[PDB]
């Protein structure tokens, strides 16, 4: 029954806080910067290393202000939290591609209304 | 706004001494200079006399509320 | 998908650790207790960002161990079905394609792959191309996919991908 | 060993002895294994890679200001800093004198002393050159009291003062005076930044004296 | 250990009464 396509999740996960690829990347980078210092400390694990190199290959933008601006311009809409991560991460070129990838957008908003947002996101990309 | 008695009941004193003795016997740091004794119960008694036991008692009331007292806060009976 | 939620956990602390660094030791144990693990309820946890507070350690009766119900603000990664993500292809085999969704690895079958993407066993690097050889897909490529199934192998998530929907390849 | 007892210490009889192999004679039933172990192959901060009783034997030679860092003898990952205070008086700062510090300082120990011992050492030495200074065999409580009553008689009008440092509790100076025919004692602590007299902390050493010479007139 | 904390002791101040007159020496300049 758990299918993100139809916007259904467990109660505990419903109240979660979405994260973006750049957001998690900078969080992990700062954690690594803090941990590397303060000698006599248990070093990072392969999980941390793999997650770091996995998120580093999809950092659409390095500027925390870029992250802030995109989330601020996005939250003003009526879309659910789940729509804030996938759409902000994939950065599709056209509204048709976005609608095809995410079935939720089908009929939820106008074509130009979504296309302008997609163009804004692409532009915001560094 | 604590209304429980400001004296340590014999029950609480006994239990505190016992628990501190067990902790010491489990190689825990002491809170008083040792004059050359080894018995954990004796060390616990000395700490109780010196009012340095790092333990706080939580007295529950019939209603459901509770009050946290520090061993170094309330008066010791014996 | 990565998320930032507040979790709770309790740890017993052996009395040998009592001292001026009690809180520090509790934090260290929490770090090296709830990092990298996985659970079927909240999913796979990456790391811990910060700690909310330290509860009141309740010394057990007749035992020196004292438990601290600490609540920590950490992040978690619990992919769900139907979500679309961008992974990197790790290996190409006639049996299937192997990718790496961060802390998780999926796998797609040739049946999921359309008929247009044939095999290239003759070429040294295992790769799939079309008749016109215009589009090329190989390893170390940011290829997208859709999570159509999930699985937890005793705290080891291993989902399954798919390549049927259009617009799944090079951006 | 050739014409003497067979080599027993060099080669383990019955057991296996480790030695450097300098010959490959497996096929020839030879083993050129060497039985010998060799075959197989002012402000002078010192260091110490020691106990407490034996350490005191090497503290009375250095002059004032020579600081020495040694391990601790209470727990683990602890250090004790000892700086020369006076003749026989030594403060053993047991760093967990609960001096709270971080862990990054462990890598470089060239600033802990220069930040909390050097100024404190200078302040302590400032009192050593004081005009009215004495030791009285380590400054014992039984010997420092008779001096006040023996010195008041020669000058009942003028009430002089003295300063000394105790031996059983290093780092606590005794500043006594005789308001009347009854002795009184007042301790004082020397903090890293300065002193701690009546709860106040002064920036300079002379500040304590200047503030003390204007507050002992009260009846108390 | 045989070397407990020495700087952690709280210096207790002694109390008393001495109704004396003001006839002691003056102060000095801090320079």
């Amino acid at each position: 029954e758990e299918d993100a396509s139809q916007l259904i999740f467990p109660k505990e996960f419903e109240t979660a806080e979405t994260l973006l690829n750049s957001e998690v990347h900078m969080l992990l980078e700062h954690r690594k910067q803090q941990n590397e210092s303060a000698e006599d400390e248990q070093e990072l694990s392969e999980v941390f290393m793999k997650t770091l190199n996995y998120t580093a290959r999809f950092s659409r933008f390095k500027n925390r202000e870029t992250i802030a601006s995109v989330r601020s311009l996005l939250l003003q809409k009526k879309l659910h939290k789940f729509e804030l991560a996938c759409l902000a991460n994939l950065c599709p070129e056209t509204a048709e591609e976005s609608k095809a990838l995410i079935p939720s957008l089908e009929g939820r908003f106008e074509d130009e209304e979504l296309q302008q947002i997609l163009d804004d996101i692409q532009t915001k990309r560094s | 706004k604590r209304i429980t008695t400001p004296y340590m009941t014999k029950y609480e004193r006994a239990r505190v001494l016992g628990t501190r003795a067990l902790q010491i016997a489990m190689c825990a740091p002491v809170m008083v200079e040792l004059e050359g004794e080894t018995d954990p119960l004796l060390i616990a008694m000395k700490e109780l006399k010196a009012r340095k036991i790092p333990i706080i008692i939580r007295r529950y009331l019939p209603d459901g509320s509770y009050e946290d007292w520090g061993v170094d806060e309330l008066i010791i009976s014996d | 998908m990565f998320y930032h939620i507040s979790l709770e956990h309790e740890i017993l602390l052996h009395p040998r650790y009592f001292g001026p660094n009690l809180l520090n030791t509790v934090k260290q144990k929490l770090f090296t207790e709830v990092e990298g693990t996985c659970t079927g309820k909240y999913g796979f946890v990456i790391a811990v960002t910060t700690i909310d507070n330290i509860g009141a350690g309740v010394i057990q009766p007749g035992r020196g161990f004292v438990l601290y119900p600490v609540k920590y603000k950490a992040i978690v990664f619990r992919p769900f079905k139907g979500e679309v993500v961008d992974a990197v292809v790790t290996q190409v085999n006639k049996v299937g394609l192997f990718t790496e969704i961060g802390p998780m690895s999926c796998f797609i079958s040739r049946h999921s792959i359309p008929s247009e993407m044939e095999f290239d066993p003759n070429s040294n690097p295992p790769c799939y191309k079309t008749m016109d050889e215009d589009i090329v897909i190989q390893q170390d490529d940011e290829i997208r996919l859709k999570i159509v199934g999930t699985r937890v192998d005793k705290n080891d998530i291993f989902a399954i991908g798919s390549l049927m929907d259009d617009y799944l390849g090079l951006v | 060993d050739k014409v003497v007892k067979r080599p027993e210490e060099r080669v383990k009889v019955g057991m296996t002895v480790h030695c450097r192999i300098m010959k490959i004679d497996i096929e020839k039933f030879s083993a050129d294994l060497t039985c010998r172990t060799s075959d197989l192959m002012i402000a002078h901060p010192s260091f110490h890679n020691i106990n407490f009783k034996q350490a005191e034997k090497m503290m009375e030679t250095m002059d004032q200001g020579d600081v020495i860092i040694r391990p601790s003898s209470k727990g683990e990952n602890h250090l004790t800093v000892t700086w020369k205070v006076s003749d026989g008086i030594y403060q053993h700062v047991d760093v967990r004198a609960t001096l709270w510090i971080n862990s990054e300082e462990f890598e470089d120990l060239d600033e802990i002393v220069a930040r909390y011992v050097q100024p404190m050492a200078s302040f302590a030495r400032d009192l050593l050159n004081h005009k009215y200074y004495q030791d009285c065999s380590g400054g014992d409580r039984k010997k420092l009291e008779e001096l006040l009553i023996k010195t008041k008689k020669e000058k009942p009008t003028f009430i002089p003062y003295f300063i000394c440092a105790c031996k059983e509790l290093p780092g606590k100076f005794l500043l006594g005076y005789q308001p009347r025919g009854k002795p009184r004692i007042e301790y004082v602590t020397v903090t890293p930044e300065g002193f701690r007299y009546r709860g106040q902390i002064f920036p300079t050493v002379n500040g304590l004296f200047r503030w003390f010479k204007d507050h002992y007139q009260d009846p108390v | 250990g045989a070397t407990p904390a020495y700087g952690a002791w709280s210096p207790s101040v002694g109390s008393g009464m001495t109704p004396g007159a003001a006839g002691f020496s003056p102060s000095a300049a801090s320079d």
